[PDB]
């Protein structure tokens, strides 16, 4: 139909206990419409969940299909992401459902909680129609048990554990995606304009992390690069999907018969126009490669992209490094030859 | 090596290589299976051509948690309904702490598993080390215990008291 749905009030919010794997993990959750204003979401996230305003936002994008990463690459990626999100007070926006790169983020968080203190504010924005149990979650402001065991024949997916909070957006459908991308982008835009505690005037920095991908990852990268404040992105080369294609395209900037990968509708259909637009705005793209280039650490790759990508002055970079409490970043990047401090 | 080119075992060799699905080759300093014990044990699971519960039962019998971790618990194994519960029960009877931890980590929940009948079965097992529970039950009952007696949870409550 043409989205003729009942606008009933919400009836599922509280805390869910993930019965299953050997962890005692709690997770706040609410269900809201996909047309909810970002201001009320930020209000609920700041006061109803007692979360302080982040000093950094990391957005993770990946393929919906469950892929696998080769060893010695997911380990360093997970360690770098965890170190960047732990040494800096930051939020991680993820899909939430246990599919694709979200499983990699989940096991990265799992391998960190077994060796270190502290908590990471991982937030999952997932559609309501893909959870394996729409029921068993309707208890308003009360603890609800949840089972992490998955049945491959159920045609759905289970909510990923080791996530601090959940935002479940529904448009009335069931079993299809697309009900959370616009809300996630609007929330990122609203929190980007939010003011950090410093009185210079700078807002919360936002970065994008790309692992694997698909036909739409190029589009979301382009719409990130085309925002009025540019948002730097970080991609990986060992994934094999359009992130690897974009990493290859990073070489030989500004070869069209090499686009035949049997990945789209032959050579008749191509994404090369948006790909070359992204490569024309390649001043903010960052590629992480193991051994081939510099920046062998993911946390260094993410944090150094936020200073160059901010396009601000040296005092603002120093203020950002002071807020993040990272003295090595300021030592290696900010304090160099010929900086011309005002 | 044989009677020139006139005599050859190439028919037998090509039949064996036609049935090469079961043959495992151990090459030192190579891609996979650098260990003989891993080469032997992994061949017994693929060569059995059985289901995942049977492979898990074999790994539980062999008391090798690494084999089950690296082979049995992988991406998309499609366990039948009610199989992990019986695997947990078998690992619980046989005193396999590593397998209990692995099964708890890999999906099973102890709240739905443990029932009154399952606890009764756990209190009346024979697979395990020696224990003095039968003597205590006999002492609480003041003797007169019939042979082959099933220990109920009421007697366990009495002996706990």
């Amino acid at each position: 139909i043409s989205k003729h749905t009942q606008l009933s009030p919400t009836d599922a919010f509280g805390t869910i206990e993930f019965q299953g794997g050997g962890h005692s993990n709690k997770a706040m959750y609410v269900r809201v419409s996909f047309d909810t204003k970002p201001d009320l979401l930020l209000h609920l996230m700041t006061k109803e969940w007692q979360l302080e305003l982040p000093k950094l936002l990391i957005s993770v994008h990946g393929g919906l299909q469950n892929f696998e990463l080769q060893p010695k690459l997911k380990q360093v990626f997970g360690k770098g992401l965890i170190k960047a999100a732990m040494t800096t007070g930051a939020w991680i926006f993820t899909g939430g459902v246990n599919t694709g790169v979200i499983r990699h983020v989940g096991d990265a968080l799992k391998d960190h909680a077994s060796k270190s203190r502290g908590k990471i504010c991982t937030i999952g924005i997932a559609p309501w129609g893909i959870v394996e149990n729409q029921e068993d979650l309707i208890g308003r402001d009360v603890v609800r048990p949840y089972q992490t065991m998955s049945n491959p024949m159920s045609k759905l997916t289970v909510l990923n554990s080791m996530h601090s909070h959940f935002i479940l957006a529904d448009n009335g459908t069931t079993g299809k995606y697309g009900a959370e991308v616009k809300l996630r982008r609007q929330l990122e835009k609203h929190i980007s304009l939010q003011k950090i505690n410093t009185r210079i005037g700078q807002g919360v920095p936002v970065v994008a992390l790309i692992v694997e991908g698909g036909p739409n990852v190029i589009s979301i990268v382009l719409e990130y690069l085309r925002d009025t404040p540019p948002v730097p992105v970080v991609v990986c080369d060992g994934s094999g999907r359009a992130s690897d294609i974009l990493a290859f395209g990073h070489k030989y900037s500004e070869v069209t018969i090499q686009k035949t990968f049997t990945y789209t509708r032959t050579q008749a259909q191509h994404l090369f126009i948006i790909l070359m637009e992204c490569m024309k705005k390649k001043e903010l793209i960052t590629v992480f490669r193991m051994g081939s280039e510099g920046h062998q650490d993911i946390d260094l790759a993410i944090l150094t992209a936020l200073l160059k990508g901010a396009n601000a002055s040296a005092p603002d970079q120093l203020s950002l490094a002071l807020a993040w409490n990272r003295v090595d970043i300021a030592r290696s990047q900010i304090f160099i030859y010929g900086q011309q401090w005002p | 090596y044989t009677r020139t080119q006139a005599q050859h075992l190439f028919i037998i060799l090509m039949e064996c290589m036609k049935k090469k699905e079961l043959i495992t080759v151990f090459r030192m300093g190579s891609e996979g299976h650098q260990d003989i014990d891993l080469a032997i044990l992994t061949a017994l699971l693929k060569g059995a051509n059985a289901s995942a519960p049977d492979q898990l039962s074999l790994a539980l019998a062999w008391n090798r948690v690494d084999i089950a971790r690296s082979q049995i618990f992988i991406y998309g194994q499609q366990w039948p309904v009610g199989s992990l519960e019986q695997a947990m029960l078998d690992a619980l009877v046989l005193d396999r702490v590593d397998f209990v931890k692995l099964l708890i980590e890999n999906g099973v929940s102890m709240h739905r598993f443990l029932t009154i009948s399952r606890l009764e079965e756990l209190y009346n097992t024979r697979h395990g080390p020696s224990n003095t529970l039968y003597h205590l039950v006999r002492d609480v009952k003041k003797g007169n215990l019939p042979p082959d007696y099933r220990i109920s949870l009421i007697d366990i409550g009495l002996v706990i008291e």
